[PDB]
């Protein structure tokens, strides 16, 4: 899964 | 509300305690508390209210995948019958999730996006209500979810749209927001090309302006931007 | 119950995917409403059992640890007062905590260990209750601390009694007793001298009984004769 | 914190 913040 | 009758700084000093002890469901509801008492939110309250939620929703949205992906192979050619259960318990942790994004959206619609002026604190909670719509659209299958997408998508560009007026390019939370719609362009919209763009301008845009700040916020910035970079790798 | 309307084989299935998917709460209370039927516990519904519950109990010993700490920390000389609320969430996370035991113990009590008539489930079952038993003693400071105390020592005795009579040295389930009966008497009971003692003596007829055993039951009990060893090398 | 099972 690609990087969310 | 439960929490109606606890002081507004111990609910905030319950939920910094809460976070030591990895109790992120108790964080939330302290700080739901907190919200619930009508008085705006300070920056550090703002990230006790998004650090407790994203880990509830975090862990709930792991689980969904696992189910999820359980259910599918269930449903393959050549696979024995199981019954309803997978199917049954998938919705269980699926309507859990709905209820936490709606607990969210609805702390933010009652009230804190329309009281939020600075383009700190509007920014974050609109990026938030772009984040919720887009958990609710990774199990969205019915008649709204088109609807539901562009919820997520109206709410993202306003923040967008406030960020590139009001913040530099540097900020951390216009990076954040820039990192988390382009995961929104490519994972929800179908939109890998705007993902990549979005992701790769944000990127040369914060490192041109570097130079203006701190080692302490040079830390801050390039911290997001790698983020940005690791999501532009794993997609090219 | 919650769990009453849905089947037996249901339940035993969904905590199966609660445990892929980490929801060990889920797990634990779809373990409780297969308890709750009345019937007898397989070998592999004893362990989804224990699973279950070892989980959810341990997560909330690591937080109020946490919070334990905090609490002695803020009692010490020179410390702001902070005022009631670490006290507060350390009580509330021990209450949590505490009704987590008495479930489980509760379910021990009606009516598994009265209808455990093997060795592999009575010891087992016993066991459980000496574990219980020892974490409400972990969090005990009133007039009932020692006969908790008493409590898991009279559980974790009967168990080894027939542990020793009906099981043989190698086996896991009398490992493992063997191995958390050793924590009770160095943490609980302030006997390092009987707990060394335990584990060492443990260890050692196990050692002299690998012989028997297939390379599948090796690897079995050499698993928890490394945690005894592991122990002993903590506390000499 | 010693192991236990
Ligand atoms: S608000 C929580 C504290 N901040 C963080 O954990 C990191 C990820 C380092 O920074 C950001 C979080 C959220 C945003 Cl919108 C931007 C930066
Ligand atoms: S019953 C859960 C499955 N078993 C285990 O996880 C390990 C720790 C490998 O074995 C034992 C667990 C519990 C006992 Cl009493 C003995 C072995
Ligand atoms: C924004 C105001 O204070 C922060 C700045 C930067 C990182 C963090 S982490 C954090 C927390 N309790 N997780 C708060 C903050
Ligand atoms: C005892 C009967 O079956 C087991 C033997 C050995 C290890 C495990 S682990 C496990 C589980 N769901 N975690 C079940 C078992
Ligand atoms: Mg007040
Ligand atoms: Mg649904
Ligand atoms: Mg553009
Ligand atoms: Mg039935
Ligand atoms: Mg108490
Ligand atoms: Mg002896």
């Amino acid at each position: 899964f690609p990087a969310t913040v | 509300g439960a929490m109606g009758s606890m002081e507004r700084a111990s609910l905030i000093q319950k939920a910094k305690l809460a976070e030591q002890a990895e109790r992120y469901e108790d964080m939330a509801a302290f700080m739901k508390g907190a919200v619930e008492k009508g008085e705006e939110l300070s920056c550090e309250e703002r990230c006790l209210l998004s650090v407790a939620y994203k880990n509830v929703v975090g862990g709930q949205r792991a689980a969904w995948r696992v189910l999820s992906s359980i259910e599918q192979k269930s449903n393959e050619e050549g696979s024995e019958e199981k019954g309803p259960e997978v199917r049954e318990y998938r919705e269980k942790v699926e309507t859990e999730l709905q209820g936490v994004c709606d607990t969210v959206l609805g702390l933010l619609d009652s009230h804190l996006i329309k009281e939020a002026g600075d383009a700190e604190s509007r920014v974050f909670y609109l990026k938030m209500k772009g984040d919720y719509y887009r958990y609710l659209a990774e199990v969205a299958t019915g008649d709204d979810k088109k609807r539901i997408i562009d919820s997520a998508r109206s709410a993202y560009q306003e923040a967008m749209d406030i960020s590139k007026k009001e913040m530099p390019p540097t900020n951390p939370i216009r990076l954040g927001l820039a990192l988390n719609f382009s995961v929104f362009h490519y994972e929800i919209a179908n939109s890998p090309e705007e993902a990549i763009s979005l992701a790769k301008t944000t990127f040369d845009e914060a490192m041109a302006d570097l130079h203006t700040l701190s080692e302490d916020s040079y830390k801050d910035s390039t911290l997001i931007m790698q983020l940005l970079r690791d999501n532009l790798t794993l997609w090219t």
